[PDB]
């Protein structure tokens, strides 16, 4: 890859620097370097790999998004052919973020995962796996869609049991694996009552457990309880 | 729906 | 270029879609094809070539701005060597938005100017030519700063010229010139009091001609004239 | 100091 030739700590620097200068291709492309030195990556480190990939594959949704509206209206009753430029640059942009999220599974598979030991590690690279398969499943339409779906599903659920063995109810990387899988679950597996359950019982077990932290990490803890009871005030 | 925002630090 | 199998109404198409999905990039790159097609733009054309380039190159200014700033404070007395990296770091995006400045320049230069005759697209390519010359003044620091500043006040000053001449005072692309005339001479050549000078004579030669106008444009000239406002206030 | 924002239509 073209950054073999920088030190892992330069390319950390630099990926910082990128957050900060909101230059998140380049933070991702710094990341996927330091990710390729070969080291496991520290709790601050995992931290800037998925922040650079998740801004960088949310501006391709949201662009899908857009690009895949203004196709499903021209495909409907009555809409004046336009010709395929509108499926052809959707086509475009569903292509690239497959290939971001490829890029990040690979960065998991290639050794990201069978490396990651400790469960605040481990349980962050599978919610990471769930969550870049649920992107592929958001634009899958082919033979492999429901494979890419239980893909989705079974990281997220081996990321579940070993949060609920090794993690307490408050930890936020536990509640945002839950939160997520909910997400997955209403939106991709079509079963919101699963979603609505999970979101329940996460909010429940962390608001029970509350009483055990630190000021700091009651604020942690409460800022991801909100974006639960944000989803369940939507869904019931 | 919101997943985690994820988008800063 | 990799647009020259695309029609050149596919381009245009797609540009404006890029534009709703905010992938200015992408927007940038399509109109680049169109331009590369070897015929004049329209109105609407001239607009999505400078949208999709003022856009690029704005968030690599932003990012410079960021970088230099920190880089700065670096070099201050009393700060803790980071190494090379800010200013390695600061030269890529640097470089990255010389070379598009350098695009949209060589797309005037190659051919769009020697063919504008019209007073309006003439005067609007001349007004882009001066805008990418003040971007490559913004950071310029060698040999070449003076002569680079130079080259933004000639086009400036030829697309002056003309719009003075065949253009009313409240023309939009009037008006917008003038407001980046003077940003220029505020922020690149030292001379508030020339762009202090020619905002307030273009406010008050737009507001007495006014009265000619339709609703709708008096609403286009009033926007701009707004501008000049707001620099005047920041400036006096 | 604002230059033409021209980042829309
Ligand atoms: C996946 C994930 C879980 C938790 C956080 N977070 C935000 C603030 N503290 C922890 C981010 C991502
Ligand atoms: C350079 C420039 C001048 C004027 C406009 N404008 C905005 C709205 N109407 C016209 C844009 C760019
Ligand atoms: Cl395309
Ligand atoms: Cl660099």
């Amino acid at each position: 890859g073209a950054m073999g030739s920088m030190e892992r700590a330069s390319l950390i620097q630099k990926a910082k620097l990128a957050e900060q200068a909101e230059r998140y291709e380049d933070m991702a492309a710094f990341m996927k370097g330091a990710v390729e030195k070969g080291e496991e990556l520290s709790c601050e480190e995992r931290n800037l790999l998925s922040v650079a990939y998740k801004n960088v594959v949310g501006g391709q949704r949201a662009a899908w998004r857009v690009l895949s509206s203004i196709e499903q209206k021209s495909n409907e009753e009555g809409s004046e052919e336009k010709g395929p430029e509108v499926r052809e640059y959707r086509e475009k942009v569903e292509t690239e973020l497959q290939g971001v999220c490829d890029t990040v599974l690979g960065l998991l598979d290639s050794h990201l995962i069978k490396e990651a030991g400790d469960a605040e590690s481990r349980v962050f690279y599978l919610k990471m796996k769930g969550d870049y398969y649920r992107y592929l499943a958001e634009v899958a339409t082919g033979d492999d869609k429901k494979r890419i779906i239980d893909s989705a599903r079974s990281a997220y659920q081996e990321a579940m049991d070993i949060s609920k063995k090794e993690m307490p109810p408050t930890n936020p990387i536990r509640l945002g694996l839950a939160l997520n899988f909910s997400v997955f679950h209403y939106e991709i597996a079509n079963s919101p009552e699963e979603a609505i359950s999970l979101a329940k019982t996460t909010f429940d077990e962390a608001m029970a457990d509350l009483h055990t932290l630190s000021e700091d990490s009651y604020k942690d803890s409460t800022l991801i309880m909100q974006l639960l009871r944000d989803n369940l005030t939507l869904w019931t | 729906a919101g997943s985690i925002p994820g988008r800063r630090s």
